[PDB]
This record gives C-alpha cells, structure tokens and sequence, in this order.
C-alpha cells in the first residue's frame, strides 16, 4: 500500500480512467458515494 | 495551531470518457442554476487520510473552490474560489486531512446571469 | 520509491507509453544502453 | 539449499503502433531475424539493479520468444520457455528478479519459419 502523496504524484502526470480503476482495485483510493454526502443550494 | 498542507491540483485531457463514466454508474450530476452556488458537503472519513476530487462541465466554465469546516463552526480556505475551464479538460486535485471535519466543495455560478451549468464530479479518500 | 514487483504489478494492468516515461523520470526504471547489449545470430 | 529462482512476470498491452514509432527513433533497437534463425540478445545484470524488464513486438508475424540466464561451460537457467508469441498483434512484456550476477539471454526464435523473415522491435530497462 503506497503513500497518499505518492498516489497524487502518479495521477498528476498519467491520470486516466484506467489508472483510477487500478487504484480502486488495489484499495489505494476509496470512492465516496453520494449517499454519504449532502448538497446545499444558495443564491 | 494546525499547519494546513498546501493542495495539489492538475488536469487530464479526457473529458468525454470521464463524463460518460459518471453518467452510467452513480448518475450523480449537478445542475447549477443561474447565479447559484452549489456546496457539496463531504465529511472526513474516520478511516480517512486524504481527499481526492475530480470535476468537469459540459459547455461552459464554472467557479470552483475548496473549504474545510471543523467539528459558529470554524472555516479554512484550501482552494480559493476561482473560474477554471473544466469544459475543455477534467480538473482534479488532492488535499491532506488537517483533522476531523467536513470538506466543502463549492461550484460557483454566481457571475452567470443567463447560463445554467452541468457539473460532473467525483470524490475519493485514501488511508 | 516503489518496490520492483510493485512496478511490475502496476504495469501489467495499466502499462502504456506514458507510464514508461513517468517511471523513467522518477528513476524507477533505467533503460539499458546499447553498450551493454550484444547481438548473437545463429541458424 | 540451492538458489531458488523467482518466477517471471508477463503481460501485454494493446498499443502496438505507438510502441514501434517510439523505437523507430532508434536504429540499433530494431533487429531483423532471418529465415530459420535465432537471434540472441545478451543483457548482463547491472551491479545496481535488482530486476530486468523487457518489451518486444513484431510487425506482420508471430515469433518464438524465451528468456535464459547465463551465470558468471557456463551454467544456463531457463526462465521463460521458448514459445511462439502473438506479439505481431500486441506488445508483449515481462519482468524478472535477478537470481544473481550474470547475463540474461533474450532469444527470438524464427527456426520454424522457412520462407518468412521477422522484424523485431525491442526495449529493456532495469530497476533498483
């Protein structure tokens, strides 16, 4: 399991949709569902 | 007082692949009305370490910033709200948890009188 | 600085011409020069 | 006990066309294997490196590929059994841990081909 800032440095150069899947599979990153978040609208 | 780490930010060329990926899976897509502001509250995961974000729009730019809310409540500025061209490219970034709290991702259409904005976004956390 | 097998696992899934460059930059991989290579031909 | 050689890793990637045009910018990196020939490329273990990484592709046809290790009459250990690879379709790649100090033999085997020569694009790196 690599370090969080190492993930970032990797993506900055090579970020693509395939990498995101790989990082997700290895469990390096964890997708947050919308159900775990809230929205706020204002004017 | 805590030393807040500087945020990292970058872009990637594939907007179309990205958006079409956002459509099929979560169908999470925001419509930011004329002169509106949409704030996405993202509470820090207890097992969490870092926050990672991605956002894009269809036909137009939109203001984007990141604020952190501690847990009347204290607020810290991570990414100053500014207009990015995310209709051309996918805009992404990352930041380290200063502590337990709630991230505020702001999509700011305030300047736009006549134009609503479609927003495709995604967020991850690490350990 | 990732382990050699970790480099390999990364590649197997996402290997591309862009990743090679990135891994070349970080110094994770070093291209062997023509000096170290010899050609042998046999029928 | 005797040295236990680590198993090799192998994989493929879909972009063949992009890989060649990268190599074509270097002449010495392109080899022409003749009819019923076996062209062996010797790659000595770097003192600093712990590992060897290889990549190869062919133009219109399959070619035999295997990897042997020559210690430093000399001993020869078989890493990758020589077999015909579809690398005309895809870029074939792999990695292996140094069993010790010595010389890697990357063999491109055209022996079975009577009438057809093979063009070979290859590249090699190493890791610490």
């Amino acid at each position: 399991i690599p370090a969080p800032p190492a993930i970032a440095d990797l993506l900055a150069s090579v970020d693509s949709e395939e990498v995101r899947e790989y990082c997700k599979k290895k469990g390096w990153i964890v997708e947050v569902p919308v159900t775990a978040t809230t929205l706020e609208r204002n004017v | 007082l805590p030393v807040i780490a500087a945020p990292s930010m970058w872009t990637r060329p594939q907007i179309r692949d990205f958006k079409e990926k956002i459509r099929q899976d979560s169908d999470s897509v925001i419509t930011v009305g004329r002169g509106e502001v949409v704030t996405v509250r993202v509470p820090t995961h207890e097992e969490g370490s870092y926050l990672f974000w991605e956002f894009a729009t269809d036909n137009y730019d939109i203001g984007f910033g990141v604020y952190f809310e501690w847990t009347k409540p204290v607020l810290d500025e991570i990414v100053p709200v500014y207009r990015r061209d995310c209709h051309e490219e996918v805009y992404a970034g990352s930041h380290q948890y200063p502590g337990r709290g709630v991230y505020l991702l702001k999509f700011d259409n305030s300047y736009s009188l006549w134009r609503s904005k479609s927003v495709y976004y995604r967020v991850y956390y690490t350990r």
